[PDB]
């Protein structure tokens, strides 16, 4: 069994019940040494909602894997037990344990000031986001007008909880407002003139209408590096979100220049150094000449 | 861009990552000045045009699957986009007996070059019984 109850904020509210068997292999012909491996996947806000991550582990193998719901140290550190028949003839087990810490994530922006049509590069240093050592780990932006996690890096599957929205891992904002494309049912405002904000952007030749339309993705630099990098290009115009409390969002009726507005990136760590939810961010200024 | 696939042999998977590459173009003059009647190299480096690692590839105008071609322009040529995005239709039929395509000739005479254009169309057994209509697009610099 795997999951959490209520918010899942308190430790007593998170659970993971599993048994793992190691089928170790003899190194040589007459070498009494038997070799095996372990690996674990630390749970994040995205994979916790998918039954795929829990069914993905291999419980019985020479190289098993197991799930970690939170930081496991001291008495709770994962331990492997081996029952043994000793040279004195009595059965005495032998065991080893290793701690499985969680890591505090940082997010950064490569420059302190950007200009229009400058490449902006986002990096996230969270070791806990590496879930496979063989494959590059990738996170993608959500495009679903019926969910609260729209135009953000995360999952369309989502829930409303105390700490915020469970399907949201990263997003980008101009002037502390989500940078989203004017689409859906609440984009009918025309503003001063009779032109809606969506066609208003199109007449300016802008295709980077929001974060979801630049093709921005977080890509791990190596197979097991734990560092994720994405990039996109600053647009000349953008369409402000009037009200964020409705789904879909309600968009303004007039486009606005990005010049003189700050740009920010927000990352939500499902597991910090203690195994608790925290949000971290970075900022920079868009300039003009 | 950024999405991937996964191929596995010998219980070791490998990602197949999709990405784009920045290009670099540079004219390389052989000596200090480029004078009349001298060939100098032009070199382009773009990994996005290397679509086969086991073959050498040419930037042919005529191939639609080569997406970009270098171009040089001077003064005001009259390219096919001079009036904006064109409109093109293909057709089956036969030239009229008065058509310039059947009566004209290239002999520097108004009698040969100048005429009118008449045709008879039979697209009745064509798909949806209409002349083949097209979606048009124009390259920014190559004008194709």
């Amino acid at each position: 069994s795997f999951g959490f109850t209520d918010d899942g904020v308190q430790s007593s509210e998170r659970f993971a019940n599993q048994i793992i068997r190691i089928e170790a292999e003899e190194t040589g012909d007459n070498t009494s040494t038997f070799e095996g491996s372990l690996e674990y996947v630390m749970v994040n806000q995205i994979n916790i909602q998918d039954a795929g991550t829990f069914s993905g582990i291999t419980p019985i193998a020479d190289d098993p894997s197991f799930i970690v719901i939170e930081d496991l140290t001291d008495e709770d550190a994962p331990r492997v037990n081996y029952n043994d028949l000793g040279a004195d003839g009595v059965t005495t087990p032998v065991s080893d344990q290793e701690e499985a810490p969680s890591h505090s994530g940082v997010v950064s922006l490569n420059a302190d000031s950007y200009k229009i049509a400058d490449t902006v590069v986002i990096t996230v240093e969270d070791l806990d986001l590496n879930v496979d050592s063989d494959l590059i780990d990738i996170f993608t932006v959500v495009s679903d007008n019926s969910k609260a996690t729209d135009d953000a890096v995360g999952s369309a599957t989502t829930q409303s909880l105390s700490f915020g929205e469970l399907g949201r891992l990263l997003d980008v904002t101009f002037d502390d407002v989500i940078w989203s494309t004017p689409d859906g049912a609440n984009n009918t405002a025309t503003g001063n003139d009779s032109d809606t904000c969506s066609t208003e952007l199109s007449n300016a030749g802008i295709t980077d209408t929001g974060l979801g339309a630049t093709g921005f993705t977080l890509v791990e630099t190596g197979a097991a590096t734990g560092v994720f990098v994405g990039d996109f290009q600053i647009p000349s115009f953008w369409c402000r979100v009037s009200d964020t409390t409705t789904t879909p969002y309600t968009y303004a009726g007039d486009e606005e220049t990005t010049t003189g507005l700050d740009i920010e990136v927000n990352y939500v760590d499902f597991r910090d150094a203690s195994g608790e939810i925290v949000e971290v961010g970075d900022s920079a200024g868009v300039r003009a000449n | 861009r950024g999405t991937s696939a996964s191929l596995d042999y010998n219980e070791t998977p490998q990602t197949i990552l999709v990405g784009f590459s920045f290009a670099s173009i540079d004219i390389q003059p052989v000596t200090d000045e480029w004078t009349s009647g001298q060939e100098i190299p032009v070199v382009i480096v773009d990994a996005d045009q290397n679509k086969n690692s086991r073959a050498d590839e040419d930037l042919d105008l005529n191939n639609p699957d080569v997406t970009l071609i270098p171009a040089l322009r001077t003064g005001d040529p009259f390219t096919i986009d001079e009036g904006g995005t064109p409109s093109l239709i293909f057709t089956n039929g036969t030239n009229g007996d008065d058509s310039i395509f059947d009566t004209g000739a290239i002999n520097n005479t108004s009698a040969g070059q100048v005429g009118n254009f008449t045709l008879n169309i039979n697209v009745t057994r064509f798909s949806s019984a209409t002349n083949i209509t097209s979606t048009e697009s124009i390259d920014t610099f190559s004008k194709r």
